[PDB]
RNA sequence: UCCUCCUAAAGAGUAACGGAGGAGCACGAAGGUUGGCUAAUCCUGGUCGGACAUCAGGAGGUUAGUGCAAUGGCAUAAGCC
RNA sequence: CGCGGGGUGGAGCAGCCUGGUAGCUCGUCGGGCUCAUAACCCGAAGGUCGUCGGUUCAAAUCCGGCCCCCGCAACCA
RNA sequence: CGUCGUAGUCCGGAUUGGAGUCUGCAACUCGACUCCAUGAAGUCGGAAUCGCUAGUAAUCGUGGAUCAGAAUGCCACGGUG
């Protein structure tokens, strides 16, 4: 709601980029939490935003 | 004064109510917000998110009295 | 280190000779010391503590453990889980073995030393042994300089009256007053 | 004067009477009155015939009353048309049937409510008068 | 180690943390030093275990803080019960000192801040 | 009533396990016993058990509160299940933790045949 | 425009500038899950202590809490560790 | 009609909105400069923050009531 | 010479009871001296301003007057300068 998107690179190839909306407001650390991409299908992890 | 609006549109009702055809699935009870008025006894049991008691097998309702003094269940016939 | 060898031979259970009880679940028993130390103001100094971490288990036989508040905002200013004091808890022989230094070396500092009042008593004659702050003990580097803080102790009974409760004073003395 | 404690909610709706309900019991003391017929009364009714009954009565008793307002009524401007709206709250009422005793009595013997009521009936609805203990 | 101070202040002369305090006084407090070995001139720190024995053997001579601040309070407030000129001064916040509360009360009165 | 949190503890089991029916195994446990019965495929009676009551184990047993007087328990349950051929049987342990002598007797009833 | 309790008729949607209120967001944690835990409030007593301060005992409990509103529920806890 | 503000130790207003918290310039009395009061520099005492409640850990402020004031204003059968 | 610090202090002992000592119808109230005890204030100090030219300022003791029974005020004396 009203916040900022920014989309969460992955470390190895992949064609999905997971978009953040993640507040950084009162916290500036980094968002790692592995999503599903049904190609490679092994999990991806996705890093760097907000 | 005014604007007290409720808005439009709401029902959830009548779908608990007598004898079952005994051959599909069934919410049982679709009494609004339910956390502990009612619950599910037997084979059956429903967990969903708008707090319906579906049975997830085909069966007719038991329409129950056990059940501590106003705590009664959604439970399945034995036919 | 002894009191546990002569409250298993006869005190409070030679009574058992003369009175009607068939087991020591009818007589009085001491088994415990809920022990705590408060750390009041410590917020406004916030420095003095963060090094005397086990200066609780300097007079207790078990590990040193900084409890934390169950209240976030107070009147007296505290934080979400600031630490509140140290417990420190005697239970059974490490009980025993503390109670061999209340009344019989704990002179150093007095108030009343004649029995004071019998505070916290339960009806079943709860005995207080508390020193208001601490007066220390003779054991490592002991005889220099060193602040202390508030100590008070109540020794608890499983009698139903102190018409029974007081059979313990019957077997040691300690001053003692209504 | 009487004034009710204000109202959890701004205003109320006056509602229907049944022109009944059985009331005759008398539980804060032995005798009382007779309604046996159904209307609405008012504060000052009330206020008007406990005006009546203490300048007859001076300080006996005291004399204990069942009936309390129960609803203010909204009031508004005369000239306003019909539709909107409601006004602000301005008198406060209550209803009144057959079974109802009103007052409550015991201890003031014979000078209230036991040759007559003409008095205190003058000040209110439905023609009422004094009721006789019942014992048996 | 200590046997009636309370203060934080090392290595001092055996009479400032000794004598003078809370109900000890100073004119029998001082000479039983010598028999536990200790000097009252210059610094010292030979007080500890063993020394202090001779020292926790005085027992029912005197009385000390809140039972000698009793036997003060009771008897005046014997006194804050009766007509008396010094009852009525210490049942209200009045001076005893033979004051003039046209000029100096200023210990009585407080501030002046 | 700490003997009533493990109650509360078999009220959430028994809740969990009535939606299975079925044939049912319940472990019970005291610091001088242990015990297990299997219960029937309508719920009203019991089929086979073995307890620390008996004197095959309570004669040869110094202690039956023993860890070896479980693992006792343990496998002579699931000999009588192999004389009863049950399968598919859904495990209670009566509001008590699985870990100590309910592990100890699972352990070894799984070292006297099928799991278990 | 959306949303609760009620009007709304012991079958359902629902009127009149009808009654009590809210929503345009929040939380990457306040999400998932295993096992546990159980309020609140008040009384008792414990140096530095104006004043609510500690840890333990007693009474006591669908009365604590629930991201926010109104409502229904609550330990098989959906409340917190 | 309808709309928008103000009410703050005695006087008149900042403060509020942005929560970690009661004020300024005068006034009153007492000083300092003086022969003396003003001008001027200091010292001291006192807030139902109109006022009853609500809400919150927490205010005068969030917010409903019960009163007192002003500005735009009566520009429609 | 011995001893001590930036600490409301070794100190101070101002205050508050209890004992006494003196003089005197009489010291309760308004007097002085003493002792066992307890115990607070003072670490330059408001806007702003005060005063003289050398034994002068600065500073410490000694004496007398009043007087049944007390001054720190009154009048004088010398030392350091």
């Amino acid at each position: 709601g009203i916040r900022e998107k920014i989309k969460l690179v992955s470390s190895a190839g992949t064609g999905h980029f997971y978009t953040t909306t993640k507040n950084k407001r009162t916290k500036p650390e980094k968002l790692e939490l592995k999503k599903f991409d049904p190609v490679v299908r092994q999990h991806v992890i996705y890093k760097e935003a907000k | 004064g005014g604007s007290t609006r409720n808005g439009r549109d709401s029902e959830a009702k009548r779908l608990g109510v007598k004898r079952f055809g005994g051959e599909s699935v069934l919410a049982g009870s679709i009494i609004v917000r339910q956390r502990g008025t009612k619950f599910h006894a037997g084979a059956n049991v429903g967990c969903g998110r708008d707090h319906t008691l579906f049975a997830k097998a085909d069966g007719k309702v038991k329409f129950e009295v056990k059940g501590p003094k106003n705590r009664k269940f959604i439970s399945i016939e034995a036919e | 280190a002894k009191l546990h060898d002569y409250y298993k031979d006869e005190v409070v259970k030679k009574l058992m000779t003369e009175f009607n009880y068939n087991s020591v679940m009818q007589v009085p028993r001491v088994e415990k010391i809920t022990l705590n130390m408060g750390v009041g103001e410590a917020i406004a100094d916030k420095k003095l503590l963060d090094n005397a971490a086990a200066d609780l288990a300097a007079i207790s036989g078990q590990k040193p453990l900084i409890t934390k508040a169950r209240k976030s905002v107070a009147g007296f200013k505290i934080r979400q889980g600031y630490p509140i004091g140290c417990k420190v808890t005697l239970r059974g022989e490490r009980m025993w073995e503390f109670f061999e230094r209340l009344i019989t070396i704990a002179v150093p500092r007095i108030r009343d030393f004649r029995g004071l009042s019998a505070k916290s008593f339960d009806g079943r004659g709860n005995y207080s042994m508390g020193v208001r702050e601490q007066i220390i003990f003779p054991e490592i580097d002991y005889d220099k300089v060193d602040r202390v803080r508030g100590l008070d102790i109540t020794i608890t009974t499983t009698a139903k009256s102190d018409e029974e409760g007081r059979a313990l004073l019957a077997a040691f003395d300690f001053p003692f007053r209504k | 004067m009487l004034q009710p404690k204000r109202t959890k909610f701004r205003k109320m709706h006056k509602g229907r009477n049944r022109g009944l309900a059985q009331g005759t019991d008398v539980s804060f003391g032995s005798f009382g009155l007779k309604a046996v017929g159904r209307g609405r009364l008012t504060a000052r009714q009330i206020e008007a015939a406990r005006r009546a009954m203490t300048r007859a009565v001076k300080r006996q008793g005291k004399i204990w009353i069942r009936v309390f307002p129960d609803k203010p009524i909204t009031e508004k401007p005369l000239a306003v048309r019909m539709g909107k709206g409601k006004g602000n709250v301005e008198y406060w009422v209550a209803l009144i049937q057959p079974g109802k005793v009103l007052y409550e009595m015991d201890g003031v013997p014979e000078e209230l409510a036991r040759e007559a009521f003409k008095l205190a009936a003058a000040k209110l609805p439905i023609k009422t008068t004094f009721v006789t203990k019942t014992v048996m | 180690a200590r046997i009636a101070g309370i203060n934080i202040p090392d290595h001092k002369h055996a009479v400032i943390a000794l004598t003078s305090i809370y109900g000890v006084g100073k004119t029998r407090s001082k000479a039983i030093l010598a028999a536990a070995g200790i000097a009252e001139d210059v610094k010292i720190s030979e007080l500890s275990e063993g020394q202090i024995d001779t020292l926790r053997d005085e027992v029912a001579k005197f009385v000390v803080e809140g039972d000698l601040r009793r036997e003060i309070s009771m008897s005046i407030k014997r006194l804050m019960d009766l007509g008396c000129y010094r009852g009525l001064r210490h049942r209200r916040g009045l001076p005893v000192r033979g004051q003039r509360t046209k000029t100096n009360a200023r210990t009585r009165k407080g501030p002046r801040k | 009533d700490k003997k009533s949190a493990r109650i509360r503890r078999a009220t959430r089991a028994r809740r969990k396990l009535q939606e299975l029916g079925a044939t049912r195994l319940v472990v019970h446990r005291t610091p001088r016993h242990i015990y297990a019965q299997v219960i029937a495929p309508n719920g009203s009676e019991v089929l086979v058990a073995a307890s620390t009551v008996e004197k095959a184990i309570a004669e040869q047993l110094k202690y039956t509160g023993n860890k070896d007087a479980a693992a006792a328990v343990g496998k002579a349950v699931a000999e009588r299940a192999l004389e009863k051929g049950i399968k598919d049987v859904s495990f209670d342990r009566s509001g008590f933790q699985y870990h100590g002598r309910v592990q100890a007797l699972a352990d070894a009833a799984r070292e006297a045949g099928l799991q278990f």
